RNA sequence: GUUCUUUGUAAAGUGCCUUCGAAGAGUCGAGUUGUUUGGGAAUGCAGCUCUAAGUGGGUGGUAAAUUCCAUCUAAAGCUAA
RNA sequence: GUUUGACCUCAAAUCAGGUAGGAGUACCCGCUGAACUUAAGCAUAUCAAUAAGCGGAGGAAAAGAAACCAACCGGGAUUGCCUUAGUAACGGCGAGUGAAGCGGCAAAAGCUCAAAUUUGAAAUCUGGUACCUUCGGUGCCCGAGUUGUAAUUUGGAGAGGG
């Protein structure tokens, strides 16, 4: 009931007929790269992270880059790291001992997969893999076993969530009665 | 270092001292021309901060730029359409007097390039900046790699497109909920989002 | 520290916990020694503004309350305004 | 009505589930042994919430076998129905 | 100068026996205004004279009350190219010295008597006293007539 | 790949302790006017007036006062896809 | 010494060497800025932060490594697509207008100054000139420069002493 078409949409239409050539000169470009690349995987190694935003913090995702503790924790220095292939950042912050000892495992395991080549010479040929994605795929961690045994304690858990939500509503108040006394 | 000393003292602008050099200073400016070279910065601290460095290539430009509202030049003060859009004196020219100044200078010596600007002082009247350029012609700064970049050929006249500090603000390019509209071009996002995107399967 | 459920003071998953590091730009505008000195004694020069020598006058006078609100019409905030006049206050004090 | 500024739809995000399916998120090569089995020592646990699910609620029956079922939000009437196959809910985050 | 002081230190360091015994140690003026100030609040100055021509006078404005805080005898100069010619440059706007040889520690420590007893136990006031109260020639002889 | 030069005992990375840790002003910010925005007791900009601080400052989409918390570090700058 | 010079500021040269203009302007960065139309007639409004007009660049431009988003078990430069959403919100609450975080994806890249005494050595740099192996190198001579050119340091840190 409400179609936004007063203006001059006419000028303003963009239909994209350039999508397969577009997917073709992307294809191209990824090779160019690729060879231009040759043994490296065109990707750096990413982290694990949780997502924000509750609807979403149930699942783990990739992020943008370690960080410094976790590259230290690791044993490897930042700017080492950043011409071995992994990204870090320098603004993510780590709360979380799970977090930390996931990407702690993952650079263990890129450092144990890769091979370096010496800067003065030989560079024996690798036949390069071109995804660390792939080649680390990222883990959901598993909460709990299939199957466990019941055990009932009887403080129903929907009191239990009235009770947390009365106690933040009422707060304040009980609050301001004991600063009176 | 004496450059704190400058920033600290600069900062105290309503002192006895401060503004008998300010009551000074603007008449000599007032009796120089309205653009004019200066032969060494009023405010080093600031210049060295902004980018300045005492070699050669690098020029400061003393220039006064007039003080208010801007005008519209329909003759007469009449627009000849309807009579909702304001009184005539009270518009306001989004750009700054500092990006006049800026693009005046500019226009004024075109082999340079404008790096930046700084107040020094203003009266009811006018207002005086000193701006700060570069030789791009000059050894000295197409080596010098901290400053190669203002030789290339994007960086001609960032005061004209608003490329310079004020240029930036006056444009609103900054990151938050705040410059949504105006945070990589405003006319780019208008141009994007009044756009009928329209896919060859259609969705 | 968390309680495990979806509400409450407290409301959220229960972790472990890191302190990661104090980062450096927090102490950010926090008083040096250098910067101690240099203001003491650019003030030890230039002196005071006019409504500074206002505001001397009329904590002597009319107490801090007009102070405070010339103080904050003059300067943009209530809080400007707060330290401001702690400010003369320890001028006065020391001066006296 | 009144108004919401800055409404984002991620604080209200809680999708509901009923009583009646809660089985479907077990597989079906798992769910026929576990509903012969009405072991109480050993009982299938349901995280509701990595199916996509904040809240449960009870608008049908299910059988009499235990289940822990794992949520953010519950129903009274929830709650009374798995306690009477003998089911305990677990409360998340 | 300079020039013949490192050939000779390639000469005796490189092939012969020693470090830095070739250059003994030098004594000389410090005139950089920034390293002048970095001097003072450390106390290493013995003197400082400061330029009383200056264009921004404000780079110099603080180094008097600075040099009475940390204790220092300093003097005003006439002349900055004066300074200049003494440390090879047109312009100096400053100059400073912070130690000596014995030969002349005595005659700085008088030079340094003669400056405060002249310079500074006379002017010690002038942190008061406001200046620049004067007319014209033609406005004085208006006043005196007036006055009369 | 094949020689030319080993530049250098010259630069860089790393562990522990100790003292420090400078960080951009007619600027931030506030009042008013005009304009603009979905931005609503006022989203951004500009003009006039006022004008700061350093355990400080900005933001936290309902205007203020009080107590906390969280997250960044402006008023200078470069950069491919 | 009513002399002889140094500096500062301002000028002049058909001085040595270079540099800007104008065109094109599909796209790009800003400035300035209408009405027809649609709303009943119409001042708000819409057409529209459009057209015309002005300045300025490139093969892309702009933006860009947080004075960000958030309120999560926290994410982590910018740009663009799918979606968020014709939604929150605005509006003679009428005609109508109208985003953003999250999530998936494409592409992926990080960094630099000022503010610090080299002070046992302005260690820095343009130009002129003679050679050379000439997108430059070495030597030499005028000069810039201490009202601060180099190295070192940029908040993720980092420096000094040991």
């Amino acid at each position: 009931l409400k179609n936004h078409f007063r203006k001059h949409w006419q000028e303003r239409v963009k239909v994209h007929f350039d999508q397969a050539g577009k997917k073709v000169s992307r294809r191209n470009a990824r090779a160019t790269r690729a060879a231009k690349i040759a043994p490296r995987p065109l990707d750096l190694l990413r982290p694990v992270v949780r997502a924000p935003t509750v609807k979403y913090n149930r699942k783990v995702r990739a992020g943008r880059g370690f960080t410094l503790a976790e590259v230290k924790a690791a044993g490897l220095t930042a700017a080492y790291a950043r011409t071995i292939g992994i990204a870090v950042d320098h603004r993510r912050q780590n709360r979380n001992q799970e977090i930390f000892d996931a990407n702690v495992q993952r650079l263990k395991e890129y450092q144990s997969k890769i091979i370096v080549f010496p800067r003065n010479g030989k560079a024996p040929e690798a036949e390069q893999v071109l995804s660390a994605a792939a080649t680390f795929p990222i883990a959901q961690p598993a909460t709990d076993v299939e199957a466990r045994a019941v055990q009932d304690n009887g403080e129903s858990a929907f009191r239990t969530l009235r009770l947390a939500r009365s106690e933040k509503k009422f707060r304040g108040i009980r609050e301001k009665r004991a600063r009176e006394k | 270092g004496a450059y704190k000393y400058l920033e600290e003292l600069q900062r105290k602008k309503q002192s006895d001292v401060l503004r008998f050099l300010q009551r000074v200073r603007v008449w000599e400016y007032r009796q120089k021309n309205v653009i004019h070279r200066a032969a060494r910065p009023t405010r080093p601290d600031k210049a060295r901060r902004l980018g300045y460095k005492a070699k050669q290539g690098f020029v400061i430009y003393r220039v006064r730029v007039r003080r208010g509202n801007r005008k519209r030049p329909v003759p007469k003060g009449a627009t000849y359409g309807k009579p909702t859009n304001q009184g005539v004196n009270e518009l306001k020219y989004q750009r700054s007097l500092r990006a006049t100044a800026e693009e005046r200078v500019g226009r004024r010596a075109a082999n340079l390039r404008v790096l930046n600007s700084y107040w020094v002082n203003q009266d009811s009247t006018y207002k005086y900046f000193e701006v700060i350029l570069v030789d791009p012609q000059h050894k000295a700064i197409r080596r010098d790699a901290r400053y190669n970049w203002i030789c290339d050929p994007v960086h001609k006249h960032r005061e004209a497109r608003g490329l310079t500090a004020t240029g930036k603000k006056s444009r609103g390019i900054n990151k938050g909920h705040k410059f949504n509209n105006t945070k990589a071009g405003r006319r780019k996002t208008w141009k994007r989002q009044n756009t009928l995107s329209l896919w060859r399967y259609r969705k | 520290v968390k309680t495990g459920i979806a509400i409450g003071l407290n409301k959220g998953k229960k972790v472990t916990s890191m302190t990661p590091a104090p980062k450096i730009s927090y102490k950010k505008g926090a008083a040096s020694n250098r910067t101690k000195f240099v203001r003491s004694l650019v003030r030890e020069i230039a002196g005071l503004s006019p409504y500074e020598r206002r505001l001397i006058d009329l904590i002597r006078n009319s107490g801090e309350k007009r102070a405070r609100k010339v103080a904050k019409k003059r300067l943009g905030s209530f809080t400007r305004a707060k330290a401001k006049v702690e400010e003369m206050n320890n001028i006065i004090a020391a001066s006296r | 009505g009144m108004r919401y500024f800055h409404k984002q739809q991620a604080h209200f995000w809680k999708p509901v589930l009923n009583l009646d399916k809660l089985w479907t998120l077990i597989p079906e090569d798992k769910r026929d042994q576990y509903l012969k089995s009405a072991s109480k020592e050993t009982a299938p646990v349901i995280d509701t919430l990595a199916a996509g699910y904040g809240k449960i609620l009870g608008k049908g029956r299910i059988p009499n076998v235990p289940v822990i079922v794992k949520a953010r939000f519950v129903s009274k009437l929830a709650e009374e129905k798995i306690r009477a196959a003998g089911g305990v809910v677990e409360l998340i985050a | 100068e300079k020039k013949e002081r490192l050939t000779k230190e390639a000469a005796a360091v490189a092939e012969g026996k020693s470090k830095q015994d070739a250059s003994p140690k030098p004594y000389a003026v410090k005139y950089g205004l920034n390293h002048v100030v970095a001097l003072i609040e450390n106390k290493k100055a013995k003197l400082v004279l400061i330029a009383n021509d200056v264009d921004p006078i404000e780079l110099v404005v603080f180094l008097p009350a600075l040099c009475k805080k940390m204790g220092v005898p300093y003097a005003i100069v006439k002349g900055k190219a004066r300074l200049g010619t003494l440390v090879n440059q047109k312009t100096s706007a400053v100059a400073a010295l912070t130690e000596v040889r014995a030969e002349d520690e005595a005659a700085l420590a008088k030079l340094v008597s003669t400056i405060d007893a002249n310079f500074a136990d006379k002017y010690d006031e002038v942190k008061k006293h406001w200046g620049g109260g004067i007319l014209g020639n033609k406005a004085q002889a208006k006043m005196d007539k007036r006055a009369k």
